[PDB]
DNA sequence: CTGGAGAATCCCGGTGCCGAGGCCGCTCAATTGGTCGTAGACAGCTCTAGCACCGCTTAAACGCACGTACGCGCTGTCCCCCGCGTTTTAACCGCCAAGGGGATTACTCCCTAGTCTCCAGGCACGTGTCAGATATATACATCCTGT
DNA sequence: ACAGGATGTATATATCTGACACGTGCCTGGAGACTAGGGAGTAATCCCCTTGGCGGTTAAAACGCGGGGGACAGCGCGTACGTGCGTTTAAGCGGTGCTAGAGCTGTCTACGACCAATTGAGCGGCCTCGGCACCGGGATTCTCCAG
């Protein structure tokens, strides 16, 4: 038994949209946050709640950018998102 | 009732004291020095509670994972009339055992690890238990730990602690054990404070201790040697750059960037053990091995004393460490030497652990070195065969080390056990050894009853 | 002196008139603040509070819960055309995404 | 060699392909090209740089070595990225 | 401990029970509700302050807060918020 | 003679991208501003520069929207602007 | 009839097609569809409504019957449409 | 009383330190305001002013005209990446669009 | 009778002459420069005000302006500007 | 030298006075009452300056557009030795005339309109002029006008003003004319103030005026009749709704919306003239119907007095109005009556204007009504044939009306001219007529020299 | 491919003009100098919470291979833009005329901030208990295949 | 076209756990009630600037319609993305110990705001010779088409 291409994916669009959880693993993100900050100032410490504010803000930003990317893909009559659709969304938003 | 052999007179007196606690209706602590055969005193108590009081009811034992196969073996050996069962394994195996063995109620002793209890807590609270034995009871010293909370929710007619290090760091960590045994007596730590020259007054009713130096005059006493070592020139370089906090080191170019140091003490401790623990420190990305590695660590330069030992009869040795990577570099050294060895660690699966212990202990066994991580390998396992102990690292808690040494100094040890402790001379390893000794003073290894 | 009555009780409000007056006086908005300014502002903040909690409580009820949680609040704000304009640039934590799948994407029939 | 068994990736790689796919599924994306995964990492890194640089400017001004939750909330607010839930 | 922390939480709960007597609310949701009240307060007082300055006045009055509400809120919320503010100020003035 | 379709469109782009004049006629826009306003309040008079401030802001907004709209049509592999390209640009902007 | 010779259009129609075409050309548009004129008028009217409504709120607050250049500049500023040249 | 010396002369600036202090004091920015604050702010306002007018002057000479006009200012701000980031949400009156066609639209 | 209106025009003129001695400027370009100076003054002063409230201080000082400048200005503009302002305070405090 | 006919004794005396101004080196104003042949007194002066002083140099005349073809005709008739040329037409025609006629320098008088001067100002400033004659000089009364500025930049040996309404609204307006003539005498209006019972002292040196009542005893004096009229019921309705400002009226539904009234005075003035000027007011979108037009306007109800006049010999009539739409409704009324008529307005082309005037003035002409707009048709044109004048509207400035009446009362009028002025009784038209009469008092129609 | 013709801005030199820089006068906000009182620097202390390591469990991600929906290059198609000229209407600019209403200054007197004093709302605190969680079970959905 | 087979999804019931919910004790911002002195409001004055609309003149909008550009549907082709297997991996959760550095209280003294007094930068008013808009002369040089 194999489901047809595209049916498992729609099931997923439905699950993740219902849930409210964070999707990136948390240890991996904390390490990136800490590496980016070493460039600006050295030897900083971080409240446990401060990295969670960064992760909530980051995942909210990426989910919203993926909506604009999918409308720019469907405008060009495709269902597959591509790097050019991300770039047009970021240009029309002025960033 | 006890079949395969005889309890020594102190084991007989300990049994009579445990029976007297039961008949007086009290719980208590059995805390003989390590290597005094505490295990058999407990197995004999359960035989009594069945053969003489007619109580075949359920009893529980909690143990560290590395000792689950010893306890089971001993039940099978000395008192075969008890019906012991053991919980361990993957989710399917635990579900199958619960369904097909535990709930049927065809057994009288249940043996488990602390993780298996934390997983199956909702199953085990169904039963009403007659005895709850915890081993290495120092594990529950912090009352806010999840095991300590879970363990106080059980229905139990009787409670028992077995530990040879009843004192650990402070009087609150001992009160936390008394509050499991008699919560209605030691109502608070603020009440234990003040009660406290009040030596043995509170303790004698609920504690019994005997020392090998009194009760086993035939066992040879330990010999202890500190070996102070200098740093290598490479270690002296890194130890100074770490203090300055200009380690730099970046494998992805960026002119070496900077390594972050929010905790410098751990970086200094790593360095003392070996420079290669750090990134990019080994010379030559190909790696190469050979004596270049040996020449860069002041501890390893001295560790070639293993060659004298091997030639000096079978002075088989145990090596203890606190860092998992150090066992890696010691294992590459032993493989490059072509030595015969064993290794136990926290990563090891359960089945493998007991096979290793057995293979090393056989009467005709050829393994010279056993490498043990200090947390997983330092508790319960018995290895009377080896004559020597090496402590490569030093722990903030003095009691952790003491236990590790006693893996060898135990009943059945025919020969004097030598303990070698490595210390880098002008470094933070001095302060660590000084504080551990400051903590010994308040304990004083009280002999007690 | 006479026994105290809160200024919120005089205005017929649940939010605090006194705290609001202090906040305004110490926030460096103007060198003077009027007596009716804190009462008008407390009325508006309580009205806007009630508008959100009415929609959030309906969302909790439809989901069969007795307790409002951060997801119920998102659903309320984003399904109301004025609250979603008032709050178009705020991120609510543990607030999900309204469910929407574009039509082109769905299976054929 | 026991000593070299483990190998380390860059910290950007910790944002895995499975982690990006779920975010696009919450956004309602059905199918994704394979070059979108490196493009997304570049975009997040630019977002984190701009928020963190400011959160550290606030921390330095207060003469503290610890970044707090309020330092992050004020930086997001100043850029039009208001966040509720973490105080303020 | 040794330091108090003011919040709107008790006021949000007193209104909750008038709107829905049966329901309760979580601590995470109450923290979002405290953030909403703080954000809206800072918006309305920023427009009021500016209005006074443009017109060269020293005082913020209810007439400046009424205009700030009309500049900030969408049309159906603005007409109701102005009705609730004017009802409160009339009632307050009758007791004063 | 006849130039070819689109040749004079390029001269017009260049000519209007050099000059800074207002392109909409002034008197017709003044009547538009006044009608919209009579719904918000009646009998308003107006400063002459207040109408020029409204025209400058209005032509600046439309020119910028037509640039975002053109990018969208090129993205869809076309050269002619369509009503759906204005709608995509406004939607992605957040209007 | 001399009396009825002239006929009046709506005021939106005053924005003619020749003019929309020029504002597209300043924006670099080469070719335009015939439906855009209706669409562009709808879009400008929504822009003028939102700016004027606020410019009149400011005028009423000042108790004046004349809309000034400053009333327009403050309304554009409050919406993120800052304008230089007309004062302020 | 000694001869007066205006605070801008003491700091070596052309913009007015005294006026900036009044504007800050009466503008509701803080309960108090320090004496070094108007000096720092006047220096930054004069630097940013000189940064624009320098490039505006060059755009005027490129057009061969002696007076700066409002288009010259637009050509300067838009052609510099940092001034265009500082002034990214601003419209300038009598300001044209920088000359530009997407290459897709140019003839073969 | 007719009241005075303040502007930056005479300082803008004196700075132009220092940069390009022979160049002039039209009255409309002056209105735009006067608008620019006021926009940038209001941005810096608004950030400097908040930073003090966040840290619970009642005084605006050169340190709060320095942080405000680093938050608002782009990267290279910020560097040169910071140098110009710290230079001006160094010269002023030598001659106060 | 003058050929076609003989000047009258007052024209002879006026010529001798203009010559005496030239020989004294002064400029001056000729301001005889309208209808007194100022045009010929001027043409005769130029003939003198050529035949007796030997000055054939360039001379300029500025005129209203509607009189350019009269002036030219008169030059051709009385003094054929002057070489007069005329500038008028599209850009190509002006370029062709400048290139092929003006710059050649084969002419001695140049005749132009005020618009043609403002267009060709840079061409005409090349030449050095001997005389600059402005006619209807009241046009330059505001010194801040463009024409007034442009006109003071010319190189001119002599200047001259012709006007029959030398006073208009105030003493500054008259100073503005003196400052063109002798700018070095009347240096300022603050100096003319104070100089001012100072009647004729300043004026006599530089002004001459004669009145028809003194110098043409044979011309019949005017008869003036006010006719007060009530509003129609429809006008009474609109006049009340306009005052309330609840006009409503919206053709695109919207429940009639509201109409904007930033100036109510002009709305009230419109209504008095006719209700149909307003939108949606004429009953029935088809329109077509006609007797209803006469009824819904109190002025039009009375205007059927045109039927008595036509039957009462050829009392041919001129109708003056200030609103162009009113000539529309009067033209539809005349077309629906099948009357014979002419119309002149501001939108008429130049060629057509003079044809109309000629057709109406012919000895055997059959046209009964001439419709004239008051600002274009009210100045310069001569129409001695008509016996009657109707003023449908009333102007704020009294002098505008006076001129319009005089289009008929002039040399060559054989019969008494009747003037009828319509006034709606209880409306703002009362206040307009009262204000215009308040301004007449300060002028007083001074006879002067 | 490409010569040729012929409409496109493009320099060039003259002509006039009200924009911009100069100065005048004199207005009213900056600076000197003194004084007051309290923001904030600073030293010290306490003790919370942020950092490392390992032990142990098992969700999770890794890579492999399989096979199909859909990415995107050519072609034909035939509608609706672009460009021209024509005729046509209304925008721009100049003109006068009136009087709405921005603006000034002046007067008077309601409003709010200040102070001190006072006692009850709101803070954190600690504890019982019930919405919520999730375990097992099944019943009904919807997808997929092959015939 | 649509029969069973297979799968994930729904919800029924059970017991279970840990965030909410009450009330307690406690203490510091809100509230009383006068005096203070300015902002604010309202009168009245003056005269800047906005609303009509004719007259005249050009320019820009409008109409119509020849003709070739681009929009768009369809086909076929082919490799890049979905899917599921088994596999290996590190995130997570717990636990130990240490000590950096957030936080507080009590103390002391540089700083800024304030006042009154004096004087000069900066305001508006009145000015004018020179920047550069404009017109009408010729210069290449854009583009296009029929040889
Ligand atoms: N009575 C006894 N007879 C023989 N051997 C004994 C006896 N008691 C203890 N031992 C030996 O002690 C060793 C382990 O002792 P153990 O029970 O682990 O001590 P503890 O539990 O105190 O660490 C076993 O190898 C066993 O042979
Ligand atoms: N001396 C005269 N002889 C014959 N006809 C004359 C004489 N003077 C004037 N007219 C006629 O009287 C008419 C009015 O003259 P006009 O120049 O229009 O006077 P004004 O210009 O002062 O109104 C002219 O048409 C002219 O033909
Ligand atoms: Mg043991
Ligand atoms: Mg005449």
């Amino acid at each position: 038994h194999r489901y047809r291409p595209g049916t498992v994916a729609l099931r997923e669009i439905r699950r993740y949209q219902k849930s409210t959880e964070l999707l990136i693993r948390k240890l991996p993100f904390q390490r990136l946050v800490r590496e980016i900050a070493q460039d600006f100032k050295t030897d900083l410490r971080f409240q446990s709640s401060a990295v969670m504010a960064l992760q909530e803000a980051s995942e909210a930003y990426l989910v919203a950018l993926f909506e604009d990317t999918n409308l720019a893909a469907i405008h060009a009559k495709r269902v597959t998102i591509m790097p050019k659709d991300i770039q047009l969304a970021r240009r029309i938003r002025g960033e | 009732y006890v079949k395969w052999g005889k309890l020594r007179d102190y084991q007989v007196r300990g049994l009579n004291w445990l029976i007297s606690l039961y008949e007086n209706g009290i719980n208590g602590i059995l805390a003989d020095e390590m290597g005094l055969g505490k295990t058999l005193q407990t197995i004999s108590l359960l035989g009594y509670m069945k053969h003489y009081r007619n109580i075949p009811g359920p009893h529980m034992v909690l143990v560290p994972k590395s000792t689950l196969h010893n306890w089971m073996s001993e039940f099978k050996r000395w008192v075969p009339t008890l019906r012991s069962v053991c919980l361990i394994g993957d989710k399917e195996q635990r579900a199958a055992f619960v369904r097909d063995v535990l709930l049927p109620g065809e057994w009288d002793v249940c043996v488990t690890s602390y993780e298996m209890l934390i997983k199956e807590k909702s199953v085990f609270k169904k039963f009403n238990w007659r005895y709850l034995v915890i081993d290495e009871a120092h594990r529950i010293k912090n009352e806010k730990s999840k095991l300590s909370e879970i363990v106080r929710e059980f229905k139990t007619t009787n409670r028992l602690l077995l530990t040879g290090t009843p004192l650990q760091n402070n009087l609150h960590e001992l009160w936390s054990l008394l509050n499991f045994l008699l919560p209605d007596v030691f109502n608070s730590a603020d009440d234990f404070d003040s009660w406290f020259e009040r030596l043995h007054m509170v303790l004698r009713p609920f504690l019994l201790r005997r020392i090998k130096a009194d009760v086993e005059k035939s066992l040879p006493p330990k010999k202890e040697v500190k070996i102070y070592v200098g740093l290598s020139k490479m270690q002296r370089e890194w130890y100074t750059r770490i203090l300055m906090k200009d380690i730099d080191i970046l494998n992805s170019a960026g002119k070496m960037d900077k390594m972050r140091l929010l905790n410098i003490l751990m970086q200094l401790r790593k360095c003392c053990n070996h420079p290669y623990l750090f990134d990019g420190a080994e010379p030559g990305p190909p790696y190469t091995t050979d004596m270049h590695l040996v020449t860069n660590s002041g501890k390893m330069v001295v560790l070639d004393k293993l060659l004298p030992k091997l030639k000096e009869q079978g002075s088989r040795v145990l090596i203890f460490s606190q860092m998992t990577r150090v066992l890696d570099i010691l294992e590459d050294y032993c493989m490059w030497r072509n030595y015969e060895y064993c290794r136990l660690d926290g990563q090891t699966p359960h089945d493998e652990r007991q096979d290793s212990i057995n293979a090393y202990n056989e009467p005709n066994s050829t393994k010279f070195v056993f490498m043990l991580s200090t947390r997983a390998g330092g508790l319960g396992i018995n290895l009377a065969t080896a004559d020597v102990v090496i402590l490569y690292d030093s722990d903030w808690n003095p009691q952790v080390d003491l236990q590790a040494m006693d893996r060898a100094h135990r009943i059945g040890q025919t020969k004097t056990v030598r303990v070698f402790r490595f210390i880098t001379d002008n470094t933070v390893e001095e302060r660590i050894v000084e504080r551990a000794e400051m903590k010994l003073r308040l304990d004083s290894i009280v002999i007690q009853q | 002196r006479a026994k105290a009555k809160t200024r919120s009780s005089r205005a017929g409000l649940q939010f605090p008139v006194g705290r609001v007056h202090r906040l305004l006086r110490k926030g460096n908005y103007a060198e003077r603040v009027g007596a009716g300014a804190p009462v008008y502002l407390a009325a508006v903040l309580e009205y806007l509070t009630a508008e959100i909690l009415e929609l959030a409580g309906n969302a909790a009820r439809d989901n069969k819960k007795t307790r409002i949680i951060p997801r119920h609040l998102q659903l309320a704000v984003r399904n109301d055309e004025e609250l979603n304009k008032l709050l178009g640039r705020v991120t609510i934590a543990q607030g999900g995404v309204l469910p929407n799948i574009q039509s082109v994407l769905l299976p054929k029939k | 060699a026991k000593r070299h068994r483990k190998v380390l990736r860059d910290n950007i790689q910790g944002i895995t392909k499975p982690a990006i796919r779920r975010l696009a599924r919450r956004g309602g994306v059905k199918r994704i090209s394979g070059l979108i995964y490196e493009e997304t990492r570049g975009v997040l890194k630019v977002f984190l740089e701009n928020v963190i640089r400011d959160a550290v400017t606030y921390t330095e001004h207060a003469k503290r070595k610890t970044v707090t939750a309020m330092d992050v909330v004020y930086a997001l607010k100043r850029q039009g990225r208001t966040l509720y839930g973490f105080g303020g | 401990r040794k330091t108090r922390k003011e919040s709107y939480a008790i006021y949000v709960y007193k209104v909750l029970k008038q709107v829905h007597p049966d329901t309760g609310i979580s601590s995470k949701a109450m923290s979002i509700m405290n953030s909403f009240v703080n954000d809206v307060f800072e918006r309305i007082a920023g427009e009021a302050s500016r209005l006074a300055h443009y017109n060269k006045r020293s005082t913020i009055t209810s007439r400046e807060i009424q205009t700030a509400v009309r500049l900030l809120l969408p049309g159906e919320l603005a007409k109701h918020a102005v009705s609730e503010g004017t009802k409160a100020v009339t009632k307050y003035t009758s007791a004063k």
